């Protein structure tokens, strides 16, 4: 997944973009 | 031993995987 993130501050506000994704993940998994 | 790179959503790491085995064991 990360690695088509790199084509829509390189790793480091742009893997924050990243952190997002298991985020989302992991709300749905505790609710 | 540790590396700091992954500390932003680390809280969101493994509260989700120890959840989602406590839902595995239902």
């Amino acid at each position: 997944v990360h690695d088509p993130l790199l084509a829509i501050t390189f790793e480091l506000t742009l893997r924050s973009c990243l952190y997002p994704h298991i985020d989302k993940q992991y709300l749905d998994c505790c609710g | 031993t540790m590396v700091s790179f992954l500390k932003p959503v680390l809280k969101q790491i493994i509260m989700a995987g120890k959840s989602m085995q406590l839902l595995k064991n239902l």
